[PDB]
Parts: structure tokens; sequence; C-alpha cells
């Protein structure tokens, strides 16, 4: 035994399976239009963003 | 609205053995003489200009490339061949087969550099029309002005050791030459030492320059004095060395003296522009697995 | 993938021309890019797996 | 709810690249029909009105950017930005997957480590964005020995400028502009151009004019100088705006920094490194239209200026002395 003595910490992760609960009609949303812009076209492949 | 496609007719179909090969790089990059859409076999390789019974060049094939139409295999097909047209500043795909393999990155810019190493590496015979298709040699910038230059000194240095044996050790000239550190990677390159006749025409001139430099930069440092001068000149003498300014130009008369400095710089402007510029070409995405790098061709 | 040879009789046309002559020395020094010799049991029509 | 896909019918077919101009021989001389963008060359009226001219509108020229998709840590690239800067890609290690490197030029004016003075308006800014100088030096261990050799302008790859950063805690998603003109995301139909600060760009026509060509092209390069300062190695980079042609542009930089090269080379009439002889290089950015207007801003103050049409065509590094 050395002269000192020493404490010791650790982590440690545990999965959960959550249970969220969400009272009514709390966050109104509001819904746009999707749009579409072209990117990297090639003479391979013409790549879209939506 | 324009279309662009090669495709290349043959005179007799191909063998069995042959078409696995093309299908092994059926993406590539190939050189190509002319850029209308039929053509015969004789340009679409190397062989138009560099051969086996020709001797192997080193410059004649950088003057050629730039010269050069560039071209991408789509689909191998016997016996149409069907290339695809690059354009510049066209945007396309590369697959990277090349023989050795050098691993790309993205955001790395490629130069197209003519084959210096072994024929296996380099070329796919077709004995169907007799005819040899050299695929170059596709490396990145900051290696092909890398792999070039210990390759260089290695060539030098077996000119040494052939005209005299004491002057050159081959351990210390094999591990510091042949083994070329790159993005924090190593390559070992195949020497081919079992006989370099590509890079002699650059050892030729290199070596003519070093001789002529300093004798040619003392005459032009004392034919420019002036109340005139460029004030950064008076800082580079000292850089040059003591022994370099201690020539007798009484030696060397005019009408030699004439013949020197149009050698100086004829030299100078035809072998600065072969290290520069040839078909050079960026990428902007690649992935190791699928062996895929998205390119774009910048003509210079 | 190119064009290959196979055994399987799928039918087979009359022929008025003659091509019997030249082909015993023919076919031993090439001048058949695809060809296969059949001698014995082996000229019977295959099987008809799938 | 169709009707919104509807929508995606309408622009994914509407935008394709325009296909190869391809007709049959027996279908006669119909082709000469299909050709409307060549036609340069349209019919003005007494009036002329939108509905005559709607088809000499219609016909525009094919141009698209190329983008890049950068994923950066988020200590690098500070979280707020103004959205036009210009960017380089240093490269030192395929260490990872996708963990990418990206300075903008108050970054590297962190990593150089030049005095004060010779840059005094974004000395502020960038100790602002960043902490000592430390943050960012502890990924690149070698900054005194790239400096040495010379081996840093090699590892820079100019990219372009910025269009959108996705910013999140530990990780921001860049994406720049290769190619040419960035379509801007938030604003629609609109047009990123690139900002430099006005600290760092040196304008290089400037005349009383005590007459030069017009033209159709100005091209902005980057310059990167190796130098020595209080016997520590640090760099400097500097922009340049001229339409001169590269064969005078070499000889207007060397002009620029005379008292650099005169302050460095006294120190090598005594002790001679080949490795210390490599002193700049030079890259081209890419092309600026002619008589666009650099807009001046202020951000917070800072004044950056503002390039609009730019479009981006990178270069390589040329070594000059």
């Amino acid at each position: 035994h050395p002269g000192f003595a020493m404490t010791v910490v650790r982590t440690d992760e545990v999965l959960a399976e959550h249970i969220l609960y969400c009272s009514r009609a709390s966050t109104s949303m509001f819904v746009g239009l999707p749009s579409v812009v072209r990117r990297e076209v090639r003479s391979d492949a013409v790549t879209f963003e939506i | 609205a324009l279309d662009k496609s090669i495709v290349v007719n043959l005179t007799s179909r191909l063998f069995a053995d042959e078409l696995a090969a093309l299908q092994s790089k059926i993406g590539s990059v190939l050189p190509l003489g002319d850029c209308h859409r039929l053509q015969n076999i004789q340009a679409l390789g190397l062989g138009c200009v560099c051969s086996r019974e020709t001797s192997p060049d080193y410059i004649q094939i950088m003057q050629y490339l730039s010269k050069c139409t560039l071209a991408v295999l789509e689909e191998v097909r016997p016996d149409s061949l069907r290339l695809t047209r690059m354009d510049p500043s066209d945007n396309l795909q590369i697959k990277n087969v090349y023989a050795p393999f050098f691993q790309w990155d993205s955001n790395t810019q490629l130069a197209v550099l003519p084959p210096l190493f072994s024929r296996k590496d380099s070329t796919i015979v077709l004995e169907s029309n007799g005819f040899d298709i050299v695929f170059p040699m596709v490396v990145p910038q900051q290696l092909g002005h890398a792999i070039l230059q210990q390759l260089l000194v290695y060539h030098i240095y077996s000119k040494i050791s052939a005209g005299a044996p004491g002057d050159v050790n081959m351990a210390e000239l094999d591990l510091y030459t042949t083994n070329v550190s790159f993005m924090g990677r190593t390559y070992r390159l195949d020497v081919d030492n079992t006989d370099l006749r590509v890079l002699d025409d650059l050892s030729m001139y290199l070596c003519i320059l070093s001789a002529l430099v300093p004798r040619g930069c003392l005459r032009l440092l004392t034919a420019l004095v002036r109340h005139d001068r460029h004030p950064l000149t008076e800082v580079f003498e000292g850089v040059v060395p003591d022994e370099v300014t201690r020539i007798d130009l009484d030696q060397l008369s005019v009408p030699d003296d004439i013949t020197r400095m149009r050698v100086m710089f004829s030299y100078l402007q035809s072998l600065s522009s072969i290290f520069n510029l040839g078909p050079r070409l960026h990428v902007y995405a690649y992935s190791a697995e699928t062996l895929a790098a998205s390119c774009w061709y910048s003509p210079r | 993938m190119e064009a290959t040879l196979e055994q399987r009789p799928f039918p087979y046309l009359a022929t008025e021309a003659n091509l019997l002559t030249q082909i015993k020395e023919s076919a031993a020094d090439g001048l058949f890019k695809s060809f296969q010799l059949l001698l014995g049991k082996d000229a019977r029509e295959g099987s008809v797996r799938f | 709810q169709a009707e919104n896909a509807a929508r995606l019918g309408r622009q994914v077919l509407g935008l394709l690249p325009p296909p190869t101009h391809r007709v049959s021989l027996t279908r006669g001389p119909e082709f000469a029909r299909g050709v409307r963008d060549l036609l340069s060359k349209y019919a003005a009226s007494t009036r002329p009105t939108v509905g005559s001219l709607h088809e000499a509108l219609r016909q525009a020229p094919f141009r698209q950017p190329t983008y890049g998709d950068f994923l950066v840590y988020s200590q690098t690239f500070s979280p707020q930005e103004p959205l036009g800067t210009f960017l380089f890609s240093f490269k030192q290690e395929d260490n990872g997957s996708s963990m990418d490197m990206l300075l903008t030029p108050t970054s590297l004016f962190m990593l150089s480590g030049m005095e004060a003075a010779k840059a005094p308006q974004t000395h502020k800014v960038a100790g602002v964005w960043y902490g000592s100088g430390s943050g960012l030096a502890d990924f690149i261990p070698n900054l005194s020995e790239l400096m040495d050799t010379g081996e840093f302008h090699t590892l820079l790859t100019p990219v372009g400028p910025m269009v959108q950063s996705v910013h999140s805690t530990f990780v921001t998603k860049v994406t720049s502009a290769m190619k040419g003109v960035g379509l801007a995301r938030d604003e629609p139909r609109a047009h990123v151009g690139l900002t430099l600060p006005c600290d760092m760009l040196v304008d290089l026509d400037e005349s009383c004019p005590m007459r030069e060509p017009a033209g159709l092209n100005v091209t902005i390069y980057a310059s990167l100088v190796y130098l020595r300062v209080n016997q520590r190695p640090s760099m400097a980079l500097t922009f340049f705006q001229s339409g001169k042609g590269f064969a005078e542009v070499v000889a207007m930089i060397k002009d620029h920094f005379t008292d650099v090269i005169r302050t460095k080379y006294i120190q090598l009439r005594h002790e001679l490194y080949i490795n210390r002889l490599v002193f700049g290089a030079v890259c081209t950015l890419g092309t600026v239209p002619f008589d666009s207007h650099p807009v001046h801003q202020s951000l917070n103050s800072l004044p950056v200026l503002v390039f609009a049409n730019f479009e981006a065509a990178c270069g390589p590094w040329t070594v000059f002395l």
C-alpha cells in the first residue's frame, strides 16, 4: 500500500425506451410549398434538390 | 443542345481475352488526336507518337498532350469502342483504373502525365489490329511534380555510376529516390533498372542549363548597370556564389557569346512550359469503395 | 460477351448447295472461327434440360 | 394532394438539360426549325411589347455551377459568416472518412501570426471569432515547419464562395461554389456574390490617369507570401484585382512586396538554406466582368467589399520571386 488512498469515477450508458406525452393542439404548424433546385448536372447524371 | 460522342470502328473483331482488360477500365481518360465522331484506331492511344521501334520520348509526348483532345470511355462493345467527348469546363465522371494505383482524394487537381513506368502497367496490346493503345499516367499534380523529380535525379546518378563506380552509392541512391512520400502515405515505385530511357532528354537539358546559367547570369548582371536599375537586383548579388563571379569573360569571344545567350533562353522557355502546362483537371467528389471521381476539365 | 457456340438443336434447315467440299483440311488449319467436331455417340441431339 | 405532386411534374420536366439535337433525315428540313437560340437578332416594331418579345426572352444560355459539400468542425468555421466569404481547403492526411478543414481569410490571418498594423482592421474581428490563435494550430502541429521548407501553399486548393451553412453544435455543414455563380438558397432567384474584406484586397489598376483599354475581364488573384517576423516564420495572404494579363501582374506584385523582399534577404548573407529560397505563390481565383462596382458594406465595424457576377475558376500555385 502506498501512502495515499484514491477514489474512482466511471461512466455508464443505458439504453432506454421512453414514453413521450404531448397534450392536444399545443403547437400550430405552417406547411409551405416544396420547390426543386438542380445541382451537379453531368453528362452522366442530373441530381436534384427538393 | 450540342451532341458529343466519339465512336471508333475497327477492321477486325476483338479476341475474348482482350475484351476483359478494357472492361476492367470502362472509365478512363484517353487522348485522341481528332475532334470528330468517326475515326480510325491509330490516334486514340499514344501509339501515334510513342512506339517500341522508335526511341522512347518524354518531351514530344508532353508537347503532344497539350495539343491533343481527351476523351472518356463509356461502353466497350466489339468491335466499336464508344468514347465520350471532353469539353472545356464540362462536368463528368472518372473511374480510376491505372497501374500502379495511386490513391485519389477529392479537392485534388488531376494532372495528365505521360507514362514512364513499365509496359504492362501502361498499355493494353490489341493483337487483332496489331496496334498498341496506351493509357496515360493520371497522377495528382503535387505527386506528378514530385514523382517526376526523384526519378529525374535517379536518372542522373545512374549516368554517373555507369561512367565511374566510386562516386555514387546504390544504397544511398535507391532508398532516397524510389520511396515517395505523399499525403502521409508512401509509394515504392517500380524502378525498372533491369537493363528510364524516357527521361534522357530532360537529363540532357537540365545539365546544359546548369553549366550555362552561372556563366550566363554574370554577363547579364554587368550589362544592365544604370541609374534606373531595379532596386531588387542590388539585393540578389548576395545570393550568387562567390566562385561564379570570378569568370574571365575574355575567354569567350563575342561570336561565341551570342550563340550561348540564344542557347541560354531557348532551352529555358522550352523547358519551363513542359513542366507547367498540360491537360489538367479538377475533382470535387470522390469515393474509395466505388472508385469513381466526379471531375471537370480545365483546358490550358 | 460475344456470340458463342452451342450444341442445342434449334431447328435445322435444308441447304441446297453442297458444303462438304474441302472440310477435312479446312477445320484442321482453321478456316472457321468457331467450329466443333462431333464423332461417335456425340452426333445425337443434346439434352433438353433447362 | 396530387396537386402538390403535379407541381413536381412541372418543375422537374421544365428544368432539365437541353437535349441533343437529333432529327431523322426522313422528316426533312424540320431540323432548321429546331434551331432557336442561335438566332440573335430579333425584329422590333413601332411599339414592341412583351407579347411581341416573349420568344426573344425565352432563349437563355445554359449556366450552372458545381457545388462542393464540406463537413467541417464547428470550431474552425465560425458559426457566423457573411455568407459570401472565400474558402480554402487545407489537406494534410486522410485520417477519417469525412471530416474536412476549411479556412476563411480571417481564419488564415490567425494561423499566420503577422503583425497588427499591417492589417489593422481584421485583427480586431478575427480576434473575436477565435481565441488566441492556438484553437486552430492544434490541428496542424507542423505550422512552424511547414513555413520553413515552404510546403503550405502546396496544401491549399482554393474552392470558391460560400452558398449555404447549416450549423449544428459540434459540426457545421458548408456548401461552396465552384465553376460560376452560386445560386442563393434562402432568397430565391438570387445570386451569391463573393465578399472580401477591404483590408486584404489590394487594388492594382489605379491611375490619375496622368489611357488603359476597356475589356470584358478582370481577374482576382490570391497571393501567399513566406516571410519571417520576430525571428519566427509567418505567412502573409493578400489579394489583387487587375485585368492586365498574367505577364504584367507578376511584375506588378514584385513592386508591391519590394520592402518585404529587402528585409528578408539581408539575413541570408550569413546563412544560406535552400529551403528558405522559395518566397511566394500566386493563384487565379476566377474572373469578374468589367465595370462592376465593388459595393462597400459594414459588419460587426468590418468594412467588406462584395463582387456581383463573380465566377470562380481556380488555378494552380505558381512560385514567383
